[PDB]
RNA sequence: UCGA
């Protein structure tokens, strides 16, 4: 199975809540080209490659470990969507 | 068929010996009802059990050991067959080929 | 005319992943309400009933649910396939549908 | 591979000392898996002859060719003196190695008896319950690889003599013939009319079919427990009882397309072969 | 076009047992015999008891004893070879086989001794008899001693083998296999086409939709019914996006 | 002890080998790997390339010839030919059969560095006045590669055939008990080598053993690591 | 009652030509069929 | 154009393959398990491989 | 799309009786229907494949 | 073409080595030979029968000791030693402990160049006043030799014991088809090997491969018997 | 109409 699942499900009450979380965060990772994330070089989800070993481009896996640490924060009505989305596309290109 | 329902019809598997009836009790039927008969009431017989099935179904050896389902499948699959360049006829067949 | 107990699989389908409606006293181990059920729980109920301690099994059921245009978790049960309490925003209508739907081919007998 | 192999060859004789029984084992007076008696406490020849301090030792001794894959032997294996089969120890082992610890693993599994469908199922449930998703998945896959290759080593196959009709068929069935002669001589004596004759005959073939079916399974157990067909459908690999009955046994009477069941016995099994008649009715 | 049989193609026998090709094995590894002649299929014994067809079994036995002989076998339906006949065929072919190794400077293989010994436990071969006679019986039963072409070691018990008739079915993976990324659409409704040569995608049935909902994948379903299928700018803006 | 090794050949065709005594259970470990690589990595020919001045494709029936083209191809991969030189990669062969005379591997045009192991191999039964010109490139390589996975491109029609190299017909090893050693139940391994003549049983075993020991001592300096 | 010949093999066209269908224009149709329709009558035997 | 599947492609599609997974369905669709999802692994052939256990 | 072929089984010349087969068919082996082949078959659970 | 060899090991216990990639079929070719030769060869501890004071039968219970005789025998089998000098192929270790003592593999009274690589093992427990003396016989060699084979009796009442030879426990290699670039035909073969501490996994391996190229180089001289 |  996908590594670190049981704990993931163990976090959110709704089995589906996790999905919303993963989706939004991962998409945000694709937005900024991975400079947002709380993962350091050792935690970077490197994918095995014959050519050369690089970071896995897939946003989903990234989101997985991202929440796996717990450095993130998830909640409904967290902050107004305005300042929430305006300062996200600012900090990073 | 209508006339078949009339007489007493034995089987091809009857106790054939010396062109005569061997054992007293013999396979037979009327209208499709299995009944044991005697050397007297014998009226008709079968040419060969082959007639009790179709073409492809008759190309299956030891078919009496296979359930009807998979037999059916075997036959229609014989229809599904394709040509073969090196094709080799069954080294065990029913001799009908 | 001898009243017997529903065999294992029956109650296993009946009480598994249930939610206690009211408190239960049997065999010294008290079962508070709202507590879900597992094979351990269900088999325990089995044995308890075998002792003639209990017969009736009060539980919250979809029928007894007053949730409108849907249902609740306390009225439903586990997620079955996940063995854990059913998640909110669940497909339960379709769940049910398929659940009894797949067997549709196998009752000829 | 988890099956416990036992032989009836040794007859389970009475020995005061282990050594006597051992010499008897060499001379062929006893079987390796035979439940014989030593001193005041009975035991298999293997439980004595083969003694292992730990699984790996037994693994070496067996796989080296000095012992068969399933026999009654003695081992410690997580700090207890137990008498079981190599495939059993292997079982608990692979479970543990799949999950990552063999303690709880061995804890929730049956360490006595061979593992078939339902037992496996129970274990899977206990797994996804006490353990968690990924663990259970890796477990299952271990069962896949190991199991597949195990059946591969087995080479268990199917052949004409691999299901043999019990000797009880001839006897009980011809008995049913005599009984039919009774019912028929009744029908003309006035004691039995037509319909009730039909009923007596119908129950006659009922109980006949059951006598011979019972005979089939009993024969497969009492004699050839390692019978491939038997074992197969038995452990829930592939099959059902009625199948085994019709394949080796009496296939049983058929049903008219109108829905009123036939009065004529089909007798002979699939391997015996069916006459044209039986085949058509069926 | 010459089409060699590919991996995954439909094949079946006269006795009504189907299947598809799974991973053709190299000539190297294969369960050969003391003559070093490996087998060509190695079909699993499962579908036999469930689907109840013994004809393939008997056919395979007659082919076992018959391969050595090469003579043909006419077994008309309900009238033909029986257990005693084929039994004699087995005893015959074996006599001449043990003969084949006897004069060629061989004898009983230790691995075969092992298999015979293990089989002697369940009474598969009548005990008290020498391994020669025992292999006569075993071979007669339809099964002989096979050696794994991978390890070289024998198998725990005998394996029924022989000559049996099969067939290469019409359905061929080289044809049935199809896929499409973005193709044309129906005129009436922008829903994609279907069929193979029409270059079109699969349809998602009502029950498919239901199952998808049962999982509770909301977006997967939405994208399915919209972006992924006929949506106005949806498919277009999609291609744009991934591109 | 001393591993007494006796090596039996017969011709370039059929030969066996016996080594006794040996350690209990070893005979498996010897016998199978040998056979494995013995049936695979051994180079051979079974031709590849074929051309005829009369044909469209692998099908169209040549007048004066009983079998069609692809049947003559059924007779191709079944043809074994060895070169008298180790260093000749590719080659070519020329064939002419006119009149009502049959065609066989021996009917070819002999040359340097070529020998046919089966001149009695039937090709086509040529009827009255059948005229046919033929040419084939018989190359050498390893294993078995179907015609569809390798190209040719000679002339107007250049049609590949399967390449079954593997000159070994078959390998059968048997582990028996030998009286030839100190203890009890030893392994006398008899490896039976069936070859077609492109390579004698002896040298077949030789090259097999070569790749064996080589890929064996392939274990070099590794890289360790620990959790 | 008229369709593409079965040329999948010789035995294919053979068998196909030897097959009979109760369907079509003036037989029964898919919508109407019972048990007795597709069943095998007692006297069937050496006929079908 | 030109079936020239040479390594330029065969190994790039790889770089996009990892992570995201696809779905497989076997008609009829009865249980939801009739549609499951698996990590794509490219294999030589025109056929489809699937885990023997979920096949049931 | 199934190929139709007829292979001559008779030599350059010989005398035959009436009914003797001079040519094969899409599947015909010497006057016998040849569907598949009789190739060697084993029965066992091989690596669960 | 470039059979990269990697070995990741931990302690004198475990090691896992992969040759990635390898030719198709070769990955299964080296698995079983290395398997059986690893387990049927490579000598080691090999502990035989031990005399015991006051202990006659292998059954009769021993006063002043928790575990019975047989349990102790198991504990003896588990132990592992090594001869520092190839000169000494046989030794007799001894131990004597009385009273309430904790009896271990460490308490064992030493010997000549024989060394115990297993310092902590629980052999037995002695109750108050428990008297014990034993002299154990230890040797070398490979494979497995149960109490049946070796008839070893040193002193009068000495009791034969199953001898553990090969340092390795199990091997059972895991091979799998891998993929690099194109051509799915590659082999990923992996080995899980165990060691009792005598030799580190890498050592056992290399020794095995030595046995391998040796027995492989057994083929030089032919003897021509052709029929 | 035929596969599944
Ligand atoms: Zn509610």
């Amino acid at each position: 199975a996908e590594p670190g699942i049981d704990k993931l499900f163990g976090m959110v009450d709704s089995k589906y809540r996790l999905t919303v979380v993963v989706a939004k965060r991962a998409q945000q990772l694709l937005r900024h080209r991975f400079k947002n994330t709380v993962l350091e070089p050792e935690e970077r989800p490197k994918m095995r490659t014959l050519e050369g070993l690089y970071d896995d481009p897939n946003a989903v896996t990234w989101a997985m470990k991202e929440l796996l640490t717990g450095r993130l924060f998830f909640g409904e009505n967290l902050v107004p969507e305005d300042r929430l989305q305006k300062e996200m596309e600012r900090l990073y290109p | 068929a209508s006339e078949e329902d009339r007489y007493t019809i034995a089987q091809a598997n009857t106790p054939l010996e010396g062109d005569r009836i061997a054992t007293d009790r013999v396979v037979a039927r009327r209208r499709g009802e299995p009944v044991i008969v005697a050397p007297e009431e014998v009226e008709f017989m079968d040419v060969s059990p082959k007639q009790v099935f179709s073409l492809n179904t008759n190309l299956i050896p030891f078919l009496e050991h296979d359930d009807a389902n998979r037999a059916l499948m075997g036959s229609n699959m014989q229809t599904q067959a394709v040509p073969l360049i090196r094709a080799q006829a069954p080294v065990v067949m029913t001799g009908l080929e | 005319r001898t009243l017997r107990l529903r065999k294992r699989s029956d109650i296993e389908s009946g009480l598994y992943g249930r939610v206690l409606a009211r408190e239960v006293e049997a065999l010294g181990r008290r079962l508070e309400e709202g507590r879900y059920l597992s094979l351990e729980d269900v088999h325990f109920l089995i044995k308890a009933a075998e002792a003639g301690e209990v017969r009736e099994v009060p539980v919250r059921s979809p029928l007894t649910c007053q949730t409108r245009y849907g249902v609740c978790q306390k009225c439903y049960g586990y997620d079955l396939s996940m063995a854990r309490p059913v998640s909110i925003g669940e497909a339960v209508g379709v769940v049910a549908a398929e659940s009894i739907g797949e067997p549709g081919t196998q009752l000829t007998m | 591979i988890t099956q416990v192999r036992k032989e009836k060859k040794g007859a389970g004789m009475a020995f005061a000392t282990p050594e006597e029984a051992l010499a008897a084992y060499e001379r062929g007076e006893v079987a390796l898996n035979a439940p014989i008696v030593v001193a005041g406490r009975e035991t298999s020849v293997g439980r004595l002859k083969f003694v292992f301090a730990n699984p790996d030792e037994a693994l070496l001794a067996v796989a080296h060719g000095l012992l068969d894959l399933q026999d009654v032997v003695t081992v410690r294996y997580l700090g207890r003196r137990l008498e079981t089969s190599p495939g059993r120890i292997l079982f608990a082992r692979i479970v543990g190695e799949a999950v990552g610890d063999e303690k709880v693993a061995q804890e929730l599994i049956q360490m006595d008896v061979p593992q078939e469908k339902n037992s496996l199922k129970d274990l899977v449930y206990q797994a996804f319950l006490r353990l968690g998703m990924e663990k259970t998945a890796r477990l299952l896959d271990a069962l896949k690889y190991y199991g597949f290759t195990l059946s591969t080593t087995s080479g268990i196959t199917i052949g004409i003599d691999d299901a043999v009709i019990p000797e009880e068929k001839q006897r009980y069935l011809e008995e049913a013939d005599r009984k039919l002669r009774q019912i028929e001589q009744a029908y003309e004596m006035g004691f039995l009319t037509d319909r009730e004759r039909y009923d007596q005959v119908i129950q006659l073939w009922t109980e006949t079919t059951e006598k011979v079916t019972q005979a089939v399974f009993k024969n497969f157990e009492e004699n050839y427990p390692f019978n491939p067909l038997y074992v197969m459908a038995q452990s829930g690999a592939r099959g059902n009882p009625q199948q085994i009955r019709q394949l080796c046994g009496m296939r049983g009477l058929m049903q008219k397309p109108s829905g009123e069941t036939f009065e004529v016995p089909v007798r002979s099994s699939f391997r015996e072969g069916l006459t044209v008649l039986e085949y058509f009715i069926s | 076009q010459k089409r060699k049989l590919q991996v995954g193609d439909k094949l079946a026998n006269r006795h009504g047992n189907k299947g598809v090709v799974a991973k053709i094995l190299p000539v190297e590894d294969m369960p050969h015999l003391p003559d070093g002649t490996p087998v060509d299929v190695i079909l699993n014994p499962l579908g036999v008891p469930s689907r109840m067809n013994l004809g393939q079994i008997l056919e395979t036995h007659l082919g076992l004893a018959g391969y050595f002989l090469g003579q043909r076998y006419i077994s008309p339906v309900f009238d033909g070879a029986t257990e005693p006949e084929i039994k004699e065929l087995l005893a015959e072919a074996f006599n001449l086989y043990f003969g084949k190794r006897q004069g060629e400077g061989f004898g009983v293989d230790k691995r075969e001794k092992e298999v015979l010994a293990r089989a002697e436990k369940l009474g598969l071969v009548s005990p008290g008899k020498s391994p020669e006679e025992q292999l006569k019986e075993l071979f007669d039963l339809g099964k002989v001693v096979l050696y794994d072409g991978r390890t070289g070691e024998p198998f725990e018990g005998p394996i029924v083998v022989g000559q049996m008739f099969i067939m290469k079915l019409y359905h061929m993976v080289e044809d049935k296999m199809h896929a499409r990324s973005t193709g044309p659409y129906s005129l009436i409704t922008q829903q994609p086409l279907g069929g193979k040569a029409q270059f079109g995608g699969q349809r998602f049935g009502e029950m498919e939709v239901w199952a998808l909902e049962a999982y509770g994948a909301a977006h997967t379903l939405q994208e399915m019914l919209t972006i992924k299928s006929d949506d106005i700018e949806g498919r277009n803006a999609a291609y744009q996006a991934i591109i | 002890k001393a591993p007494v090794f006796t090596a039996t050949t017969q011709g370039d065709h059929y030969g066996e080998f016996v080594l006794e005594p040996l350690e209990r259970g070893f005979g498996v470990t010897l016998g199978n790997p040998l056979r494995r690589i013995l049936l695979s990595s051994i180079p051979g020919t079974a031709v590849t390339s074929v051309y005829i001045e009369d044909v469209l494709h692998e099908f169209s029936t040549i007048p004066g010839v009983k079998e069609d083209v692809v049947e003559i191809i059924l007779n191709l991969k079944e043809l074994v030919v060895r070169f008298l030189d180790p260093k000749m990669a590719s080659t070519t062969l020329i064939l002419r059969a006119e009149g009502p005379k049959e065609v066989r591997a021996g009917d070819f045009t002999p040359s340097a560095d070529v020998e046919i192991m089966n001149p009695d191999l039937h090709i086509a039964t040529l009827e009255e006045g059948g005229k046919l010109y033929m040419e084939v490139r018989v190359d050498r390589g390893v294993g078995y590669v179907p015609a569809e996975r390798h190209g040719i491109k000679d002339r107007i029609n250049a049609i590949p055939v399967d390449a079954i190299f593997s000159p070994v017909r078959r390998v059968a090893f048997q582990v028996e008990d030998t009286r030839l050693g100190q203890r009890t139940d030893l392994d006398k391994l008899t490896l039976r080598i069936w070859t077609d003549g492109s390579v004698t049983p002896l040298e077949a075993l030789n090259q097999a053993v070569a790749i064996l020991k080589e890929h064996l001592n392939y274990f070099a300096n590794p890289e360790a690591s620990l959790l | 009652l008229s369709q593409f010949k079965d040329e999948t093999n010789p035995l294919s066209s053979l068998r196909h030509k030897r097959r009979i269908s109760a369907l079509g224009p003036g037989g029964l149709t898919r919508e109407r069929a019972g048990f007795d329709v597709r069943d095998v009558h007692r006297t069937h035997y050496g006929r079908i | 154009r030109q079936r020239d599947i040479k390594d330029e492609v065969w190994d790039a599609l790889e770089e996009v393959i990892h992570g995201k997974v696809v779905l497989l369905n076997r008609a009829p669709t009865l249980h939801r398990l009739g549609i499951q999802a698996f990590q794509p692994v490219l294999v030589e052939g025109q056929s489809i491989q699937l885990h023997p256990l979920v096949c049931e | 799309g199934t190929a139709f072929d007829q292979r001559p089984r008779v030599r350059v010349g010989q005398r035959v009786k009436k009914g003797d087969l001079l040519a094969d068919g899409p599947a015909s082996e010497e006057g016998f229907l040849a569907l598949g082949q009789n190739v060697l078959v084993a029965i066992m659970p091989f690596d669960g494949y």
